[PDB]
């Protein structure tokens, strides 16, 4: 059974249905997991992720170079930064951001909207927990959002090293149809639920191993509706079980290998180390990051 | 002028008068198998111990002020402190009246076994 995994991933078969939107509605929707004694939510609930990504076929490489969007919190701390540290090997750089001000943990913390953000460099990991409590306010139809999405989208495609994995929070109601249609530009791609949070309609969406082109193409309208459609026919008992068992936490230092190529250079031979999670592609160079910032003179 | 806020007595004095004590630490789960030093770059806390996010447990940092070193540089951030079971109800207090041996790197007096 599942309650002694870190969460549920959805199954293949849901995957490759093509169902309509329908109201999600969960059995269990309110009720709350009994958590270790002083642990937080968000500390559970990253545990479980990264015990899951634990699973995958993550490029680690040297100086892993990590981003974690939407890492504040309404306490001014960042739990799912002081997770991922932990988790990630010592000395992978960290950098996170949130719209608010918050106190990280983080080598590099950037405040204010995460469009303002840029950087010069590529990523073998990002995360994002970011959620607009106006998505609460439903009025319409369960439409594809933008917003944050839309710059989460062109991140990945612009600063995702190839070989590279994503983690990116979604809702029933926070969604967006162009990142399920850019899982299918991964090897490998699910929804993971954690065990924790099973009563919500919260899944990570994960990429695995980025290949820069469409494996896959991928109607991502049709595929939240598949995703909605299992949440909805399978209601996951809310479990803890496995925060209890660390001594596999830490993330392997695999020593991925990381080399420049140009485009040209991309052949079958290297898809293929891409897709096992065996090879990075982008500079190695040094890590530089900036917010844009909006000047004002509010006098007059 | 000698001016500054002395921010380490104004919260020692706080909890004295029985002020509630900051909150929010991030609390780590771990092993508990560690080594027991005081202050590490992953959660190190043993059976006696918790491990929490270095940031979220200093006092600097979680009031927005400047930390008490001529470059700033803070101890705490971007690492793990372990804090005694029976003192992690005010984690922010305990890092601030303890004193870690640069010998051993246990805390001076809860791990510290070097008169002996
Ligand atoms: C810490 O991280 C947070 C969460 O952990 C995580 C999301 O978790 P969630 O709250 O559980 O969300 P959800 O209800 O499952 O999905 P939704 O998209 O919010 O649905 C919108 C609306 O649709 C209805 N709905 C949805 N579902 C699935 C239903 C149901 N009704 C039922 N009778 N049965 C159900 O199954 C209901 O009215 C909902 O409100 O996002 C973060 N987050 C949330 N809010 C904020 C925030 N962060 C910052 N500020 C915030 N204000
Ligand atoms: C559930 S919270 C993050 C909690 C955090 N990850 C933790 O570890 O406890 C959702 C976050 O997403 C952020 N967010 C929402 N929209 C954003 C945007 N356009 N840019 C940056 N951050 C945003 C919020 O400020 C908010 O802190
Ligand atoms: O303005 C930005 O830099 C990010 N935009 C998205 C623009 N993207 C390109 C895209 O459309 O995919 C730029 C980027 O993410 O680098 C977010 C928004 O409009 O709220
Ligand atoms: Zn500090
Ligand atoms: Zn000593």
């Amino acid at each position: 059974s599942q309650a002694w995994q870190p969460g549920v991933a959805m199954p293949n078969l849901y995957k490759m249905q093509r169902m309509l939107l329908e109201k999600c509605d969960l059995q269990n929707y309110g009720d709350s997991a009994t958590l270790p004694k002083g642990i937080m939510m968000n500390v559970a609930k990253y545990t479980q992720l990264c015990q899951y990504l634990n699973t995958l076929t993550l490029a680690v490489p040297y100086n892993m170079r990590v981003i974690h969007f939407g890492a504040g919190s309404d306490k001014g701390v960042a739990p799912g930064t002081a997770v991922l540290r932990q988790w990630l090997p010592t000395g992978t750089l960290l950098v996170d951001s949130d719209l608010n001000d918050f106190v990280s943990d983080a080598d590099s913390t950037l405040i204010g909207d995460c469009a303002t953000v840029h950087t010069a460099n590529k990523w073998d990991l990002i995360i994002s927990d970011m959620y607009d409590p106006k998505t609460k306010n439903v009025t319409k139809e369960n439409d594809s959002k933008e917003g944050f999405f839309t710059y989460i989208c062109g991140f990945i495609q612009q600063k995702l090293a190839l070989g590279g994995s994503v983690a990116i929070k979604i809702t029933e109601h926070s969604w967006n149809a162009d990142l399920y249609k850019l899982m299918g530009h991964f090897a490998w791609w699910t929804a993971f639920v954690t065990n924790v949070n099973a009563s919500s309609s919260e899944a990570f969406l994960i990429g695995c191993n980025y290949l820069g082109k469409p494996r896959e193409q991928i109607d991502g309208y049709v595929m939240h509706a598949n995703y909605i459609f299992w949440r909805n026919t399978n209601p996951i008992q809310l479990s803890s079980y496995s925060l209890f068992d660390m001594s596999k936490f830490p993330l392997k230092l695999r020593g991925t290998a990381v080399m420049s190529l140009k485009e040209g250079q991309i052949n079958d031979m290297i898809l293929s180390l891409l897709s096992k999670g065996r090879l990075i592609i982008r500079e190695n160079n040094r890590v530089v990051i900036s917010s844009d910032v909006l000047v004002n003179n509010e006098n007059l | 002028c000698a001016f500054a806020v002395d921010a380490a007595k104004a919260y020692k004095d706080y909890l004295a008068s029985g002020g509630q004590p900051i909150t929010n630490c991030v609390k780590m789960l771990c092993t508990h198998t560690g080594t027991g030093q005081a202050i590490t770059v992953t959660p190190e806390a043993n059976m006696d111990q918790e491990s929490f996010g270095g940031a979220s447990c200093c006092l600097y940092c979680r009031c927005h002020i400047d930390h008490p070193n001529p470059k700033g540089f803070c101890d705490l951030k971007g690492k793990y402190v372990q804090i005694p079971t029976t003192c992690a109800n005010d984690p922010v207090g305990f890092t601030l009246k303890n004193t870690v041996c640069t010998v051993c790197g246990m805390w001076k007096g809860y791990g510290c076994s070097c008169d002996q």
